[PDB]
RNA sequence: UUGUAAUUGGAAUGAGUACAAUGUAAAUACCUUAACGAGGAACAAUUGGAGGGCAAGUCUGGUGCCAGCAGCCG
């Protein structure tokens, strides 16, 4: 019912970022609602994570759209403050993108959040 | 490959309905119901024919799973032009369109599909192609829209649900014509992904059977596609 | 005289080793899991065909049996630790549904590559046999070793190989010797 | 139209990978004498034997065959009738048991065969990848399922 | 050495007498490991030709 | 009435009766009685010693003919002559006149085949990989 | 560096001693020899080195302690 | 002083030529299974990867009287 | 896109050699470890089975040019 949906709980958010933080060092993450919205036209984007409290919340509502066009899980997390710092950029980010990439050394955990994500949705 | 300005050869295939466009590659295509515009950004090859320019367009088998079928090569296709058919999933029109191609003016295609989002582009794609009858509604409970909906001859279902064979009972035992076609997409991940492929699709065609339709054929659709085989039925009512 | 110390024999010949299909099975099995020769296979079998025949044994007993109780329990319990035998499936009767593979996955070998080591099941086994693989603070050199649920995130470069931060190998400061002389 | 049946995806040459417990085994007719006249359990006998759960599978046709045999084989109808033993419904209007098993195992390859049948075992044989379980001696043997 | 064998071969076909291998300069090893394995190879060796 | 006492108590007529017939296996008598080896070709051993009297196909002109392989020889043990396949031409060769054989189990009627010669293995004279001592 | 921890101590004054297992990490070097255990063992204990013993030193697989 | 020669030491004799892939097991089984999977390949359509870029057509060409499906009887 | 390299690049490593230490009643060995120790990685894996092909070559038989045997020998 809510624009925001599904949104993750304060256990599942906490992978989520997991990942994010290691997608960062290893430049496989996508920062920005901008930048998502390119990798998801490329079809290179794991999935996409957005935050609940973006300000206003709609200038991100279109990654759903794109999202299950293209078949992409997503999910929304309730600070964009938070999403942020686990980025490693100084600022707040209420949208990134999770590259593709079958050789990463951060594989296995990538899918085990994307397993839980499309069983949230 | 098939770049934009190659010539090629369009020829027909064994289906009715269905054509073959030669070259260094072939391309498998149909004719376009409204020409002009593609509707998921699909090659179009445009034909001059006394004169008028006909347009076709390509049939990507990796984005429909009926295509990877045909590829693959099914014996019998009961989608023929001028019938009745009944679209079960049709997410949007990826492959609704091109059974709507096949079909031809003279018959017409019922979509059916449940989540608003995908199905707002299939009533904007309904406007421009006026056979399709787009239903906005869960087939789980055909009782809903047996308003909009007569006999059918041939049934299509591609829904994704673990629960698909019910869908199809009910659906079939309302619409399908005695003797029409059952063309179902299985999925084994989604129905049960603790038991290996085959013996899902075993289970699948077993409840087919309990349910009077007779299996004609199946088929898997590899390499397009893992885990999917195409099952081909007759509904036998007596 | 000292008294015995006991052996055992870890692997048994199959009751037909010539079946078609049964060598197929050997071919996939040593090819996907880049195993030497087919003892390894053979022991895995013995292994597992040990375990479900006192699985069998177990359900034979009455429910509720102390005897099974325990040793069921305690079955199960091995298996869930070394990872063959899922959290949710705790019940004698999945034990029976084991296979040879859950129990090749957990191999260190199998688990070097998946974790992105190596880059071939072969590059694991040649990285493990020469000591630059080590679970937690200890250096395994052993492919045939299993790994436990805690074990797995341990795994790691050893500290004394060259990969894992010590000095490089022989042959990389020979190359650099060389090359400044 | 000529036709090339596709070889099923769960063969690698002569290996099938996709039967695996617990497995599903379906019935033969002479198979039932063979259990009871052997004093072997249905159901246990194939967990001995294969040392897995094994879910029975009694077809119509099959089914067909039994109580037409009458009043001397009634033991045999009644564990056909076990509610452990599952059914199958059949589609095709021959009761030929034989044939009807045959078509079966070539239409999906996910079944033990438990016969003793020559004819129908030879049948089974020239098909790749079909495990095929018999009963002889004491208790059932399997010969195409090298895990065990 | 060459002598010791073609010797050998000689007594070989002409009719084996009793040969009996005598293993002199052992002192000169410096490691008693290696002494051993040589002791080894040298008495498989000599195996062979009696 | 199957023919057989079949009270509770007796086992006596059970177990004397089956002493008795168990004799009629010619298995079981000749496992007691110790003549199992009369029918072994050797005579209980696994290996016979022999002596070469002559190499009966060494003028056969057919090269590698099944005659040009078969050996007469003497089982020292008894006296008995035998024949005995060697391995090949090649293998005859090594084979001469007064040389201890030792002989296994293998034109039919010959049934034995020389596995050493001279206290020497004709394999291993063959890979030439030892000298037949004389 | 080289750390010498001292565990399982038992107090024998029927034989007028201290007794226990010594664990010695020493990263980065083959071992350390029973002469300089013995007077760092002497300095943390407090007593003249002729009475410390130290004997059945085993270093695991892949070294280190 | 003539020191015996490499024949002479490890008195190998007369043996066929062997291939190098028996001196490992691990490398020769290796071997076999990736040419099994390559002659898999020719077996039967096996999926690899799925589409990689905009799709180009069939490479190979379609049959129109061809059926591989399987039927019931 | 398959097969074959006495082709080619720099990374890893123990059999072995060996300071030292540990080990031991004293020693050897194991676990460690300075330093050496790899392209034919000649740092030279074996044991059996199956099937070829080659000549101005050899033997045997005959409804011509063939067939059998076999072929380290031309
Ligand atoms: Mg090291
Ligand atoms: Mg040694
Ligand atoms: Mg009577
Ligand atoms: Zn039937």
């Amino acid at each position: 019912n809510p624009k925001a949906f599904p949104l993750a709980d304060a256990a599942l958010t906490q992978q989520i970022l997991d990942v994010v933080q290691q997608a960062a060092n290893l430049r496989q993450l996508k920062k920005g609602a901008n930048e998502a919205t390119k990798t998801l036209n490329r079809g290179i984007s794991e999935f996409i994570i957005m935050a609940a409290d973006c300000e206003p919340i709609e200038i991100l509502l279109h990654l759903p759209l794109l999202c299950e066009d293209k078949n992409v899980p997503y999910v929304f997390v309730p600070s964009r403050v938070a999403l942020g710092r686990a980025c490693g950029v100084s600022r707040p980010v209420i949208a990134a993108s999770i590259t593709t990439n079958d050789a990463s050394a951060i594989k296995t955990q990538i899918y085990a959040v994307k397993d839980k994500i499309e069983t949230l949705l | 490959g098939a770049r934009g300005g190659a010539k090629v050869v369009i020829e027909p295939h064994r289906h009715a309905g269905v054509y073959i466009a030669r070259g260094k590659e072939d391309l498998l295509v149909t004719k376009n119901m409204a020409p002009g515009e593609s509707v998921y950004g699909e090659k179009r090859i445009s034909v001059e024919e006394p004169p008028t320019k006909v347009e076709y367009r390509v049939w990507n088998p990796f984005r429909s799973k009926l295509a990877a079928g045909i590829m693959g090569g099914l014996d019998e296709l009961f989608i023929a032009p001028g019938k009745k058919v009944l679209y079960l999933g049709a997410a949007s029109g990826t492959s609704v369109s091109h059974v709507s191609d096949v079909v031809g003016p003279e018959g017409v295609v019922y979509a059916v599909e449940f989540s608003h989002r995908p199905g707002r582009e299939l009533i904007s794609m309904a406007k421009k192609r006026p056979n399709i009858i787009p239903i906005i509604e869960d087939a789980r409970h055909p009782q809903k829209y047996r308003m909009l909906i007569g006999m059918v001859d041939c049934v299509f279902a591609d829904v994704a649900q673990p629960d698909q064979a019910r869908i199809i009972a009910l659906n079939s035992h309302m619409f399908l014509k005695d003797q029409g076609g059952v063309v179902i997409s299985i999925k084994a991940n989604c129905i049960d992904s603790t038991v290996d492929a085959e013996t899902v699709f075993a289970r699948e065609v077993q409840k087919l059977r309990e349910e009077r339709i007779k299996p004609l054929e199946q088929l898997t659709l590899e390499p397009y596609e893992r885990d999917h085989c195409i099952v081909v039925g007759r509904y036998m009512r007596s | 005289p000292r008294a015995p110390r006991t052996y055992s024999k870890t692997y048994s010949t199959p009751k037909r080793p010539y079946e078609s299909s049964r060598l197929d099975a050997e071919l996939k099995l040593a090819g996907e899991f880049g195993l030497k020769n087919k003892k390894e296979i053979y022991r895995i079998s013995f292994q597992l065909s040990k375990i479900r025949r006192a699985a069998r044994d177990l359900l034979t007993r009455d429910e509720k049996d102390p005897k099974r109780l325990f040793e069921g329990n305690a079955l199960i319990r091995r298996l869930v630790r070394v990872g063959v035998l899922s959290e949710d499936k705790k019940k004698l009767d999945y034990v029976l549904a084991l296979k040879v593979e859950d129990f090749l996955e957990r191999r260190l070998q199998t688990q070097v590559y998946k974790l992105g080591l190596a880059k071939s099941v072969h590059h694991a086994r040649v990285l493990i046999t020469q000591r630059h693989i080590a679970v937690g603070k200890q250096i395994v050199n052993i492919p045939s070793f299993m790994v436990r649920l805690d074990s797995e995130k341990h795994i790691d470069f050893a500290p004394t190989s060259p990969f894992g931060g010590a000095r490089p190998g022989r042959v990389a400061r020979r190359n650099a010797a060389r090359k400044a002389e | 139209t000529r036709n090339i049946p596709q070889v099923s995806s769960a063969l690698f040459f002569q290996y099938n990978q996709a039967i695996k417990p617990p497995y599903q085994v379906l019935i033969d007719t002479n198979f039932i004498n063979f259990s009871i006249q052997k004093k072997v359990d249905i159901v246990r006998g194939m967990m001995d034997c294969l040392l897995a759960k094994c879910n029975p599978l009694i077809t119509d046709c099959v089914m067909a065959e039994l109580e037409k045999l009458g009043p001397k084989y009634r033991i045999a109808l009644k564990l056909a009738r076990d509610p452990r033993i599952k059914r199958l419904s059949c589609s095709h209007k021959g009761t030929y048991a034989d044939d009807c098993l045959v078509h079966r195992v070539l239409q999906h390859k996910c079944y033990i065969v438990a016969t003793n049948d020559a004819g129908l075992k030879q049948r089974i044989r020239k098909i790749p990848g079909i495990p095929l379980m018999s009963v002889g001696g004491h208790a059932y043997v399997i010969e195409k399922l090298p895990d065990v | 050495e060459m002598e010791t064998m073609e010797f050998l071969n000689i007594a070989q076909h002409h009719g084996m007498p009793r040969v009996l291998g005598v293993a002199t300069h052992l002192d000169l090893f410096k490691s008693q490991s290696t002494l051993r394995a040589s002791k080894k190879r040298l008495k498989h060796r000599f195996w062979t030709e009696v | 009435g199957k023919g057989k006492p079949r009270g509770l108590n007796s086992a006596r007529k059970l177990r004397v009766h089956r002493r008795n017939n168990r004799w009629a296996e010619n298995n079981y008598k000749k496992r007691l009685l110790g003549t199992a080896f009369k029918s072994s070709p050797f005579g209980g051993s696994s290996h016979a010693k022999g002596i070469v009297l002559e190499k009966l196909g060494i003028e056969s002109k057919q090269p590698n003919s099944a005659i040009r392989k078969c050996v007469r020889v003497q089982l020292i043990k008894n006296g008995k002559k035998v024949t005995a396949f060697v391995p090949n031409d090649g293998c005859l060769n090594f084979v001469d006149e007064n040389d201890e054989v030792l002989l296994a189990g293998f034109i039919p009627g010959v049934r034995f085949k020389v596995v050493k010669v001279s206290g020497v293995s004709l394999l291993a004279l063959w890979k030439e990989k030892k000298e037949k001592p004389r | 560096a080289v750390t010498i921890r001292t565990r399982k101590v038992i107090s024998n004054p029927l034989l007028a001693r201290k007794q226990f297992v010594v664990d010695v990490l020493h990263p980065n070097r083959a071992n350390v020899s029973k002469d300089e255990l013995r007077e760092k063992l002497a300095e943390v204990y407090k007593a003249e080195k002729d009475a410390v013993s130290v004997f059945g030193f085993r270093t695991q697989f892949g070294g280190g302690k | 002083k003539r020191a015996i020669n490499y024949q002479i030491l490890k008195n190998k004799g007369l043996t066929p030529k062997r291939n190098k892939d028996n001196r490992n097991s691990r490398v020769k089984k290796r071997k076999k299974y990736q040419k099994a999977q390559k002659k898999l390949k020719s077996v039967r359509a096996v999926y690899s990867g799925g589409q990689s870029g905009v799709y180009e057509g069939e490479k190979t060409g379609i049959k129109k009287g061809l059926t591989r499906s399987v039927k019931f009887k």
